[PDB]
């Protein structure tokens, strides 16, 4: 048949020890859904589908979050049916947090460039930024152009290491971008 | 001058299931906690009389730290395997051993911290208890991982107070045998060869395991003759050892045989 | 990636004296990997209620297991330690001497 | 008292 939605709630980059619901959903009425993950663990999950409101779901419970659980997830519907888009699930919180600063400034004028770095004293291979993002670091920092500046808002970012890329840093302390 | 070490190992096998932890603890020479993942309610046990009445809040705590332990050491041993390149078919163990060292006035006086791969060296906490010492370029991946997660400070605190004042507890609550020496029940046993002859010392159900056994011959320090055991336990918590020489037949009663040891108050002389 | 061979001494708890309960005691020490098989025999063939200590390593890593027994000595009775480890091309047969 | 500690 078809291939199910998958999507995350409340999002993709989930806080150490913290739990999230994967959920699984399409309008074809399917006896059972298929989760498999993709990482340093493998695995494949399944529950029975629930069928009200218009929908045929199911509601995967990811608890106690650890660093076996962080990977990318696909889902099927059931033979069985054609795989979901695929979706990262993130760890975030297990090293100290970035710096993130504006080099213009976090207050500029419309039409102006502005560029974001992230940066910190440990030995990140790579950053991102969220409002994603993603680029190498080479204080070991990578810079994020944004361009000409119209509808600005707030930014986060996280470090990792190149041999686990599902398991990121602490966050970065929010900077608001102001675009008078 | 007392001391705490604990003793983890974890090993996987691959097909057989998921991996095998183990882990130990001691005071001094006297093991006193266990805990088996193989077992059929893991959990962990007291095998010292002084640690028999904490309470269940304190063994319920020491059982989820275990379990999370060998959870712990279940993605390291998958880390390990990426950072050599290994194939996921083979058999590969892990160890760590951590403990306190107290003086005489009770205070700290050294700390440890270190790792092992497949019986070599991996990482180690330095004397310093801020720094860390990678055997190769595998380990120096995890250096920079515990250095950006601040990790040394947490390893740090745990052996300068947590570590301390536990032993501390455990050496009041158990005094009775654990501040009180055994000393060696010894004996001398003459065993025939051909027309020369053995003389053997024996030393049993001492504690602890430091003693020294020494034949003599009109007083000089004879030693190039003497054979001698690895100290061995008994299994009652007390150790045997015993120390052989081979002598001319008639000249048997000119050698003595000099033990040391703490439960002692002063050196021991044998004859035939 | 190392491997050692494992030591062996078998002994007694008390001194040995036929005609009273003693326990039979096989020390291995000095071995990795840890997957070690040890047996105790009474005259050739396998005691059956054997127990053994809790693993342990010493300071370069190698690991000492204690196995031990309950039996009354006699006589004109043989006991043997029979470990067999990867590093061995043959189970290795240790007799028991009541004099060491 | 055990102590439990990070990954490698």
């Amino acid at each position: 048949h078809r291939k199910p939605s998958l999507l995350a709630h409340p999002g993709r980059l989930v806080k150490s020890e913290e739990t999230v619901i994967l959920q699984c959903w399409s309008d074809v009425r399917f006896e059972h859904f298929l989760l498999h993950r993709e990482g340093k663990f493998k695995d494949t999950l399944h529950l029975i589908g629930e069928h009200h409101d218009g929908v045929s779901k199911a509601n995967f419970s990811i608890g106690p979050m650890m660093q076996d659980l962080a990977g990318t997830y696909r889902c099927y519907g059931s033979q069985l049916s054609a795989p979901s888009d695929p979706l990262d699930i993130v760890i975030t919180g297990l090293y100290e947090k970035p710096s993130l600063s504006a080099q213009p400034g976090p207050t500029v004028l419309a039409g102006e460039s502005v560029t974001l770095s992230c940066s910190s004293r440990s030995s990140y291979d790579m950053y991102h930024l969220s409002l994603e993002c993603r680029f190498s670091a080479g204080t070991f920092q990578a810079d994020f152009p944004l361009g000409p500046a119209t509808h600005g808002g707030t930014y986060r970012c996280f470090g990792s290491f190149r041999d686990s890329p599902y398991e990121w840093s602490n966050s970065s302390d929010p900077l608001l971008v102001s675009v008078i | 001058s007392h001391s705490m070490r604990y003793f983890s190992t974890s090993v996987s096998r691959p097909g057989r299931g998921e991996p095998h932890f183990i882990a130990v603890g001691y005071v001094d020479d006297t093991q006193f906690v266990r805990f088996d993942s193989d077992a059929a309610s893991p959990r962990g046990e007291p095998r010292a009389p002084w640690v028999e009445q904490e309470g269940p809040e304190y063994w319920d705590r020491e059982t989820q730290k275990y379990k999370r332990q060998a959870q712990t050491d279940r993605v390291s041993l998958r880390n390990l395997r990426g950072y050599y390149n290994q194939s996921e078919a083979g058999s590969h163990t892990l160890q760590w051993m951590f403990g306190c060292d107290l003086g005489p006035d009770g205070r700290l006086l050294r700390g440890y911290d270190q790792s092992a791969y497949d019986g070599k060296d991996y990482i180690a906490l330095n004397e310093d208890l801020r720094s860390w010492t990678a055997a190769d370029t595998a380990a120096q991946i995890t250096q920079r991982k515990w250095e950006a997660a601040r990790e040394a400070e947490q390893r740090r605190a745990y052996l300068e107070g947590t570590c301390v004042e536990w032993l501390r507890r455990y050496l009041e609550n158990g005094k009775e045998t654990l501040q009180r020496a055994e000393h060696p029940k010894t004996h001398v046993t003459h065993h025939p060869v051909s027309e020369e002859a053995t003389l053997r010392c024996w030393a049993l159900g001492f504690y602890p395991a430091e003693i020294t056994l020494t034949w003599q011959w009109d007083g000089e320090d004879q030693t190039q003759d003497t054979e001698l055991v690895e100290t061995r336990p008994a299994g009652d918590g007390t150790f045997q050892k015993w120390a052989a020489v081979v002598v001319p037949s008639g000249e048997e009663q000119r050698y003595t045989c000099h033990v040391q040891h703490e439960g002692l108050p002063e050196p021991l002389t044998l004859r035939w | 990636a190392i491997q050692r061979t494992p030591k062996i001494q078998v002994y007694s708890r008390h001194p040995a004296e036929n005609g009273k309960s003693n326990f039979l005691n096989c020390y291995v020490s000095g071995f990795h990997p840890s997957d070690i098989e040890v047996d105790l025999l009474k005259n050739g063939e396998r005691i059956e209620k054997v127990e053994h200590s809790d693993l342990s390593f010493s300071k370069d890593w190698s690991f000492y297991l204690l196995y031990y027994t309950e039996f009354t000595p006699t006589e004109k009775d043989e006991y043997a330690c029979r470990v067999n480890h990867v590093t061995l091309s043959q189970p290795k047969i240790v007799k028991w001497d009541r004099d060491m | 008292l055990y102590n439990t500690v990070a990954t490698l």
